[PDB]
């Protein structure tokens, strides 16, 4: 609901995009298990997928690590110092692959409601409108009933 | 700052206390048998009667009522007002207050400066009569 | 010596702490000392304080916050101690009010007290370009309708003689001086150090050397506030804000032989015992007229 | 207080406890040495005291008796020794006091000494530095006591020692209260230690710390203080000795 | 509406109401100082005040004599009244009686006390209020005043 | 039940390191149990917020509530343990940082009526706290001069923004 | 008349919290010059009324020692004496209560 959250206006991290775009995503924790079915999709997204994805993406790191536990979890992490928390739970391969690449192309910027579509320095070139913009001036800047 | 509650009488020693009321009464005396001679000390324009005038009233002290007598027979009871002390105090022109009549501020009997206001004492010392009620 | 007003300040008041730092060089290192009171109020009572830090102001907060609104002199023997003058040796205290039946003593040091504040504001009330050399603090007695301060001014200032307007001014800068509550403090000086700090001020190192002159040890007592400092003779008053209703009388020039001197009228009164406006208003009548006790 | 109604609360049942309280320790430190009251001046000129020391430990009769009873009891026992184990009990005891590890406190100090150097302490920070001893502790005196119900005796070692220590007491605030730790002030402890013979596990304690009749007044505290006279009730006048 | 009335209604009416200050002036007569509700003591005032100056129309006056019958109930009293309370009296008017406000009882209920007092009874006296001495600062500045009043008439 | 507040007396913190400000005394103290009522309490316990405690055991005195007195005994405790138990110069440095009143547990009774009818009376209890701050009592707030409304008007004229306007 | 609606915490704060239902602050409090303690300017000090209050009645103890019945009442003025003291001739003639505590420091002669 509008009320109910933050808002944020629309930007970019550290002018992004501009000068060169930079892949904001830092890194990526996957936790599975080599046993538990809880992990099976994300067992061979890491097989088959994580090595090609990691040759598309040099700037990422990716920690893998097998360990006992029963909620299989991606932990994404920004250079914009923010971090985002995901849950692979029982998800096919498609779904891994499709989510992960969902975190690559993020800002990091958090998903609140976003006031208006546009980011916009200076929108005002060749003039900003003030009251007087439109109105002619007279001879000697009187008022309407001043005299001289 | 905790500052006290604080009336006149309270840190007077029993000497000065009768000293200050004589005192005050004394220029009480001084003070209006100073303005009893109006007409020689800077009188205003004295005017003629114009027919739609309004002259200025008074304020006195509702005395009794007492019963009296007409000619024909027939009784009446009446009020004994008496005037104490009536000066009249400040004035308003006619355009400061109405914007019609000119206003005339006019005071009531005498009582105890102790009693009264800072703002208010100021004004009379300003003029110099004792506080009306 | 050229000079500025703000520089005579820096001087005197740096001067000042390097006195006070040497009294505190002394190298105490927190010597226990022991006060008795032998007040009306809280008998067989004991205060085991620091030596050359601790006050008798300090000595009311072991007792209760009343003392402390309450009292603007301390008896200790049979001297008067302001209030937050640091105590020597070990001792037995007293307390002295306003509404104590022989006030004496701390009616003459709030006289004292307030013409010291009336000089100050005095001074620096006038335009840097004429020159205010202070004179002195005379003492008068408490029937005397008026407190007292003596003035010499630049000598093209000699003609004029004020109007309620300057008085005024006067006064208006005297309890916006009580508003901002500053302390009085007190040191204890020879005549050495202490010449050096008034200097420019003629008939202050007179006095200085009077003082000094009747003094064994050539004893000199400084009070200070804020940024200004002046010799008394006797104790103060704690805290500039005990002055409640303050006032600039009037003004009569006086001249000896060798100086023309204005002096200074005026009356004051402490919160506790505020006066009602009529009354008010007769005091500040009789305060108008010269009051001379010198001798 | 010490206060019993006996007009209705009767007289608590005299019982027959099962088992014997057991203790460790006994409170009292039975024969106090009094040291010579010129025993700031000697502390200057080595051989005098040393020499007075070791005089009247071999000079008395009781020390000796009690040594014998401690080394009769309790072999592999020496008097040459001790002192370096004591003074190494005291720079346990107080680092132990610094970091607040009680449990180590408990295996040193005896019965009688931990409630008194925890109790009033324990909510504040204690540091405490220990730099030079500048006379080797000296052990004064020793005492047996016999208990004829247990068996049970109790030897107290006396070891008087001089130190120079560096205590700072701040209060629970952050804020110090007593002294700096920047002065290595110098300290002369008349100290006591005990153990228990009949006990297998025979361990040696602190027991006391006594302080000497004309012992130096200790450093002035920071912050003053009020002592108040006699609160008087309305009738009762006050009365002022001279 | 009260306008004017000079009595304050207490007890259970009129009757009742002058039995109670019958009580309290006979205790204020007996032991010359009594402690007591605020109102009640404000208002048996004027009563100890007049019963003085029935004692003082004389052991003789018949009208003053069953007066004081009626409004001293200890029969005992009534000798001390003439002979003791209204010859001690005899300079002063109205004098007679000190009537100060007390602090407000420690019971529960905590009503508004005084005390009441005859001039000149023989007990401790009470811990007056007193004006402040001659040499405070304020009443100093005053004598100033005062000397120049007498110096310029 | 709880029993939090006293407690807040056991925390001992690090010492100051030197050149730091020295941190102002902390002592909370309170009373279990009161037979008086929470919100008759309440107005006592607003009474003293914010006073220098000389001045508050002044004002207490002299009240005729019940509850005066206890509240009362409760400060005078407060403050003699403050300076006893803590370390603390001159007790009448102390001020009233925070004083309120909680509801305790209940008794429960009847109240009888008429026709048999019977309303459920509750037999009251009452707790009160108190956290005294050792130093000079924090100044009372102003009402804002004209010159501060102004000065806000004017902030927010200076806020404004065309909105939608991109 | 019942009542419709369960008012709010709100409403039930602005009623109680109201500055008219508060406790107002007494600024007449002063100190007694005597012993120190706290009275209001209009007040006898309870204290000093309580060493007042006490010594009365002891000595109306004493006074009903000199008296032997519920009725029994003098003719003539008393007067109180303390440790040390004897009755004048202005004061002779009169009945005389003797009593144990030195003459206080309040109480005159008189
Ligand atoms: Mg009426
Ligand atoms: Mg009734
Ligand atoms: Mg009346
Ligand atoms: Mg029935
Ligand atoms: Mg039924
Ligand atoms: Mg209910
Ligand atoms: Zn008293």
């Amino acid at each position: 609901t509008a009320r109910g959250t933050a808002s944020r206006f629309l930007t970019s991290v550290l002018h992004n995009g501009l000068g060169r775009y930079v892949q904001q995503l830092q890194r990526l924790s996957f936790s599975l298990s080599r046993d538990a079915p809880s992990s099976r999709g994300a067992r061979e997204f890491v097989e088959r997928e994580v090595t090609d994805f990691a040759r598309r993406n040099p700037g990422v790191v990716i920690y893998v690590n097998p360990r006992p536990c029963c909620v299989p979890r991606v932990v994404a992490e920004y250079l914009n110092g923010a971090v985002r928390e995901e849950s692979i739970h029982c998800k096919s391969v498609e779904e891994i692959a499709a989510l992960v690449q969902k975190l690559a192309d993020q800002s990091g910027l958090d998903v609140i409601r976003i006031r208006k579509p546009f980011h916009t320095d200076s929108p005002s070139i060749q003039g900003q409108w003030h009251p007087f913009t439109n109105k002619p001036t007279t001879l000697g800047g009187l008022r309407p009933r001043e005299v001289q | 700052h905790g500052k006290s509650v604080t009336w006149w009488d309270e840190h007077l020693s029993e000497e000065n206390v009768p000293f200050v009321k004589q005192l005050v009464s004394d220029e009480n005396k001084a003070q209006l048998a100073s303005k009893l001679c109006p007409l020689k000390d800077e009188p205003w324009p004295i005017h003629p009667w114009e027919p739609g005038s309004s002259r200025v009233g008074l304020i006195a002290l509702k005395l009794g009522m007492m019963p009296l007598w007409t000619k024909d027979g027939q009784k009446h009871v009446v009020t004994l007002l008496q005037v104490q002390d009536c000066h009249v105090l400040k004035y308003t022109p006619k355009e400061n207050h109405n914007g019609r009549m000119a206003a005339l501020t006019v005071g009531g009997k005498t009582v105890s400066h102790f009693h009264k206001s800072a703002s208010i004492l100021e004004f009379y010392q300003e003029l110099g009569l004792p506080p009306k009620q | 010596s050229q000079l500025s007003p703000t520089e005579l300040i820096e001087m005197q008041n740096d001067l000042f702490n390097k006195e006070k730092n040497r009294q505190l060089s002394l190298t105490p290192r927190t010597e226990k000392i022991e006060v008795k009171h032998v007040g009306k109020t809280d008998p067989g009572t004991v205060f085991v304080m620091n030596k050359n830090i601790s006050t008798p102001y300090s000595c009311a907060m072991h007792l209760s916050e009343w003392y402390c609104r309450k009292s603007i002199l301390a008896l200790v023997d049979g001297q008067p101690w302001d209030m937050y003058k640091p105590l020597t040796k070990s001792c037995e205290i007293k307390f002295l009010t306003f509404k104590d039946d022989d006030p004496g003593e701390v009616n003459k040091a709030y006289w004292r007290s307030c013409a010291m504040m009336m000089g100050c504001v005095i001074e620096r009330a006038f335009k840097d370009e004429y020159v205010v050399s202070l004179v002195r603090a005379p003492e008068v007695p408490v029937i005397a309708g008026a407190f007292c301060y003596d003035v010499v001014l630049d000598k093209r200032l000699d003609e004029w003689m004020p109007t309620k307007e300057n008085l005024h001014s006067f006064t208006k800068d005297a309890r916006a001086l009580i508003y901002k509550d500053l302390p009085f403090e007190t040191l204890e000086v020879e005549a050495k150090v202490a010449l050096e700090i008034f200097q420019h001020n003629k008939y202050k190192l007179d006095f200085i050397e009077e003082k000094a002159s009747q003094n064994p040890e050539r004893i000199v007592k400084l009070h200070r506030f804020g940024d200004f400092i002046d010799v008394s003779e006797g104790p103060l008053i704690p805290r500039t804000s005990i002055c409640f209703q303050y006032e600039v009388s009037a003004v009569h020039n006086l001249q000896t032989q060798s100086s023309l001197v204005r002096r200074f009228q005026g009356l004051s009164l402490p919160v506790h015992l505020r006066a009602h406006f009529t009354i008010w208003n007769k005091l500040l009548e009789r305060s108008r007229k010269m009051v001379t006790e010198d001798k | 207080f010490v206060e019993h109604a006996r007009k209705a609360g009767l007289v608590i049942p005299h019982e027959r406890l099962e088992r014997p309280i057991h203790l460790a320790c006994t409170a009292g430190i039975f024969d106090a040495y009094v040291p010579p009251e010129g025993d700031a001046r000697i502390s200057s000129l080595s051989k005098e005291g040393l020499a007075q020391r070791a005089e009247r430990l071999k000079k008395n009769v009781a020390s000796q008796l009690s040594i014998r009873k401690i080394r009769e009891s309790d072999p592999n026992f020496k008097i040459k020794d001790f002192p370096e184990k004591a003074k190494d009990i005291f720079i346990e005891a107080h680092l132990c006091l610094n970091n607040s590890d009680h449990d180590r406190l408990h295996t040193l100090v005896t019965e009688n000494c931990f409630p008194d150097m925890v109790w009033d302490i324990r909510y504040k920070t204690v540091r405490w530095s220990f730099v030079e001893s500048l006379e080797p502790p000296q052990v004064v005196q020793v005492r047996c006591s016999s208990l004829m119900n247990q068996g049970n005796i109790y030897g107290q070692v006396t070891v008087r020692m001089h130190t120079r220590q560096t205590l700072a007491i701040y209060d629970r605030f952050g804020r110090l209260m007593y002294g700096q730790e920047d002065v290595p002030r110098d300290v002369l402890e008349y100290v006591v230690f005990e153990k228990h013979l009949v006990d297998p596990y025979g361990s040696w304690r602190m027991h006391g710390k006594i302080i000497p009749p004309w012992a130096p007044p200790k450093q002035p505290i920071l912050k003053t203080v009020m002592i108040p006279g006699p609160q008087l009730k309305p009738w009762e006048e006050f009365e002022e000795p001279q | 509406i009260s306008h004017g009335r000079v009595f304050r209604r207490l007890g259970l009416g009129p009757e009742s109401r002058i039995h109670l200050l019958q009580n309290l002036l006979t205790g204020l007569v007996r032991h010359e100082r009594i402690e007591a509700s605020w109102a009640r003591v404000d208002e048996l005032r004027g009563y100890a005040e007049k019963l003085i100056d029935y004692g003082k129309l004389g052991d003789t006056n018949e009208r003053a004599m069953r007066m004081a019958d009626f409004w001293l109930t200890e029969k005992d009293l009534i000798p001390k009244l003439f002979q003791v309370l209204a010859p001690r009296f005899q300079g002063q008017n109205g004098g007679y009686t000190r009537m100060l406000q007390i602090p407000n009882r420690n019971e529960q209920d905590r009503a508004k006390m005084a005390v009441i007092e005859y001039k000149g009874n023989c007990l401790p006296p009470l811990p007056l209020p007193r004006r402040d001495s001659n040499l405070t600062l304020l009443n100093q500045l005053l004598q100033g005043l005062r000397q120049d009043q007498e110096a310029s008439s | 039940i709880s029993r939090k507040w006293e407690k807040k007396n056991k925390i001992v913190y690090p010492p100051q390191l030197p050149g730091e400000p020295r941190r102002p005394a902390e002592i909370y103290h309170c009373r279990r149990q009161i037979k008086y009522s929470k919100d008759k309490m309440w107005y006592l316990a607003k009474l003293i917020r914010g006073m220098s405690i000389d001045q508050a055991l002044a004002q207490l005195e002299f009240s005729d509530k019940k509850g005066a007195q206890i509240i009362k005994e409760v400060l005078l405790e407060a403050q003699d343990m403050a300076v006893r138990d803590h370390n603390v110069e001159f007790r009448s440095n102390l001020y009233v940082a925070e004083s309120t009143s909680g509801r305790g547990q209940y008794l429960k009774r009847i109240r009888y009526h008429g026709r048999g009818r019977f309303g459920i009376m509750e037999k009251v209890f009452c707790h009160y706290f108190v956290k005294l701050v050792e130093g000079p009592p924090p100044p009372r707030e102003a009402p804002k001069t004209a010159v501060a409304h102004a000065r806000e008007y004017i902030q927010e004229l200076r806020n404004r923004t065309i909105t939608h306007a991109l | 008349a019942a009542p419709k609606n369960r008012r709010s915490i709100e409403v039930n704060r602005c009623r109680r919290r109201n500055p008219q239902k508060l406790i107002k602050v007494k600024n007449n409090i002063d100190v007694c010059p005597e012993c120190g303690h706290l009275k209001q300017k209009h007040i006898l000090c309870g204290y000093c009324y309580e060493k007042v209050r006490k010594e009365t009645a002891e000595i109306r103890r004493q006074m009903g020692k000199q008296e032997g019945g519920p009725f029994r009442a003098p003719t003539t003025e008393t007067v109180v004496l303390y440790s040390g003291e004897t009755p004048s001739e202005q004061d002779q003639g009169k009945r005389i209560i003797e009593r144990e505590r030195k003459r206080p420091s309040w109480f005159t002669q008189n």
